[PDB]
């Protein structure tokens, strides 16, 4: 069975759950970001709270695509995880059989192509609040294998009417369809405590995005109007339609044309077009960008930048507060999700027996922080000459150097 | 005024005497009256649609 | 297929197989609606824009409608023999066979 | 007498209710209303 | 809901869809009981207080 | 039946009396008869076409 105890039947693993839903694969995103107003955004969020996640997912995708600063921040945050070395470790004080199981799982993950793509797809749940990856199960003889990992759009799911924390497929029915066991890797990182609909970071970031969009569009319009002044022509009674058209064309082309002549009975008045500055717009854009930076990566390095300054402890100063905390949180949550969803089916299908769930191996990301070799290498000799018996295992582990074999 | 005529010398579906035809360009877009019957009369512009308001 | 075993090997009688065929045309089916470009963007409540998924589900349902419309017309439509699919005069032989 | 046949598994439930606000408790305890100083010792 | 998928011969009818917006207001309800302040404390069986 | 008239809003080539004018909306699309002359008849649907069966 799975970790949650639901019965597992190997018959349903031959075909993906969504195969019998050919309607989903033919859908196109509705792009709800175009022509978006604060009222529309509020309605979208409220409806999403009630189980209509399609519009929210499409809006989040558009928001990711249309904002360069937000996209850069999210990409940097995800690439931070994608570059971490990982390993599979056996449970606490594991036995020989458990160690062998962990070693086999580690070897299987090393030789499993598409792991990086799986991690990238799973990390989308950081912003979207939940990411679902469908599994393709195949048999190369007697051992089950994940053939491929398919990322399904968040717009394909909904909320259970009887449960606000349980996701279901959109199968044209009011209650949707329950997710098949062992058929998905659902990643639901928890930045804030609440239901799945409210758990996305883009829900926090939506309003600054709209503020920045409005400011940028208004600035573009004002830059378009800038330049020549608006000038209005006046004509006396008894001016025919042809003369009216001639005066109109003359006024229209007068800005580009340096000189022109009109009868003394006519008049042209040059009125202010748009006089001001870009200061308000740019102030709003900077405020929104700082808010986005703080919300995504913390207000110590991105928005209120940590500035330059090297040194042996500079790495620690830059990392440990804020950056290390965020990195560790994301890595730990991703590792927990993976150990729950991918490691367990492999252990319970590819190996004999029914090992207890509490003793399953856990995927661990390498969060080791580079320690100053020079300072500590200076420090040891004094301590050892004093008489302290420092274990070599601690040194080898903390320095990153492996133990002799 | 008239919101739209959508005539293009073609009605959507002018069904009379038990037979449904396509002619006389009787396309309207308004809820002045007979909206329920306006659904039946309209909702089938087989050919192209050209909207030229008569400002009625 | 092959007919019954006859009762004479003396002066055997030859026979022939009957080549049967059934022809059908796969004409298309469609349905669509018109909407305004501004209204879909000028709609913050999520309606008027589920049109894509609604049309997808309608299309997915369509094959059942096609099959059962043909089933309804079975009393009217003709099978390969040349009579109605559900008719009382199916020409299986110079005799008369019926299925209605 | 008083029958009704309804679906239950549909995306909509018949005769849907509306819990617009919770069962808020309204009380009249002491120096919060005038019923208890410029009046009898009444509480609602 | 969409119109039924019809047959195709020469051209496509650009059909339309209806709407049946339903309006219903809200009503307010209340129930209150007036009690004497002194009486709720002037009890020994723990009654007239849970009311 | 007439699967397609190919007439509405389009005008095709019609070679008659040595001069090939364009009118009368004689468009058709079928393999009934005069198939070879169908090319000459449909040699100039210069204008936009809009099919509609006559169910002949």
């Amino acid at each position: 069975v799975d970790v949650y105890g639901n019965p597992i039947r190997t018959q349903q693993l031959r075909e993906p759950q969504t195969s019998r839903l050919a309607g989903l694969a033919k859908e196109f995103a509705q792009h709800p970001a175009k022509g978006l107003t604060p009222a529309k955004l509020a309605r979208i969020l409220v409806e999403a709270e009630q189980g209509n996640l399609q519009a929210q997912a499409e809006l989040f995708m558009d928001m990711e695509e249309r904002d360069a600063h937000l996209f850069a921040e999210m990409s940097k945050r995800k690439r931070a995880i994608l570059g971490l070395d990982w390993a599979v470790e056996p449970p606490r004080n594991a036995s020989a059989a458990e160690k062998a199981d962990a070693d086999y799982l580690h070897e299987l993950l090393l030789d499993l192509e598409g792991l990086e793509d799986l991690l990238l797809d799973a990390l989308d749940g950081i912003g979207h609040g939940y990411s679902c990856i469908e599994l393709e199960w195949a048999l190369q003889g007697r051992e089950w294998m994940p053939l491929a990992f398919h990322h399904r759009p968040q717009s394909w799911f909904q909320l259970n009417p009887e449960d606000q924390n349980e996701l279901r497929l959109r199968d044209n029915s009011p209650a949707g369809e329950a997710l098949q066991p062992f058929g998905w890797i659902i990643h639901r990182p928890r930045a804030r405590s609440g239901y799945v609909a409210r758990s996305g970071l883009f829900r926090v970031l939506a309003w600054p995005y709209l503020f920045r969009h409005y400011a940028t569009s208004d600035l573009a319009e004002m830059l378009e109007i800038y330049g020549l002044p608006i000038r209005l022509g006046k004509y006396p009674p008894g001016t025919a339609d042809e003369e009216k058209a001639t005066l109109l064309r003359a006024v229209t082309g007068l800005g580009h044309a340096a000189a022109g002549i009109i009868p003394e009975t006519m008049a042209i008045d040059f009125q202010q077009a748009a006089q001001g500055s870009s200061d308000p717009f740019l102030a709003m854009m900077r405020q929104s960008e700082d808010a986005i930076s703080k919300a995504v990566l913390g207000g110590t390095l991105t928005s209120t930048t940590s500035q330059s300054g090297g040194g042996a402890f500079a790495l620690g100063q830059v990392h440990n507060e804020v950056r290390h905390d965020l990195l560790a949180s994301d890595a730990r949550q991703l590792a927990a999700t993976l150990s729950r969803d991918l490691l367990w089916p492999l252990l319970v299908l590819n190996r004999p027996g029914s090992p207890d769930v509490r003793r399953a191996p856990r995927l661990v990301f390498d969060l080791r922080e580079q320690a100053d070799i020079t300072s500590m290498a200076q420090s040891i000799p004094a301590l050892v000459n004093v008489g302290l018996e420092i274990p070599s295992a601690w040194v080898y582990d903390k320095l990153g150097i492996p133990q002799p074999a | 005024e008239v919101e739209g005529v959508f005539v293009r010398a073609t009605v959507e579906r002018r069904c009379r005497a038990g037979f449904c035809f396509d002619k006389e360009g009787q396309g309207f877009a308004d809820g002045v009256l007979s909206d329920e019957q306006l659904e039946a009369l309209e909702s089938d512009p087989l050919l192209k649609v050209e909207r030229c308001t008569f400002s009625g | 297929q092959f007919p019954k075993l006859r009762e004479w090997i003396g002066q055997r009688v030859i026979k022939d197989m009957a080549a049967q065929g059934y022809q059908i045309t796969n004409k298309l089916f469609e349905s669509t609606v018109g909407v305004k470009r501004t209204d879909i963007e000028d709609d913050n409540l999520g309606v008027y824009g589920p049109l894509m998924q609604e049309m997808g589900r309608a299309a997915g349902a369509h094959p059942d409608e096609l099959v059962f419309a043909l089933l309804k017309a079975g009393n009217a439509n003709l099978c390969y023999d040349g009579q109605n699919f559900f008719d009382t005069d199916h020409p299986v032989y110079p005799n008369v066979d019926g299925t209605g | 007498f008083a029958p009704a046949a309804d679906p239950g598994a549909a995306w909509y439930l018949l005769d849907t209710s509306r819990s617009l606000k919770p069962l808020i408790y309204q009380e009249r305890m002491k120096p919060s209303f005038t019923s208890m100083t410029k009046e009898d010792d009444e509480q609602v």
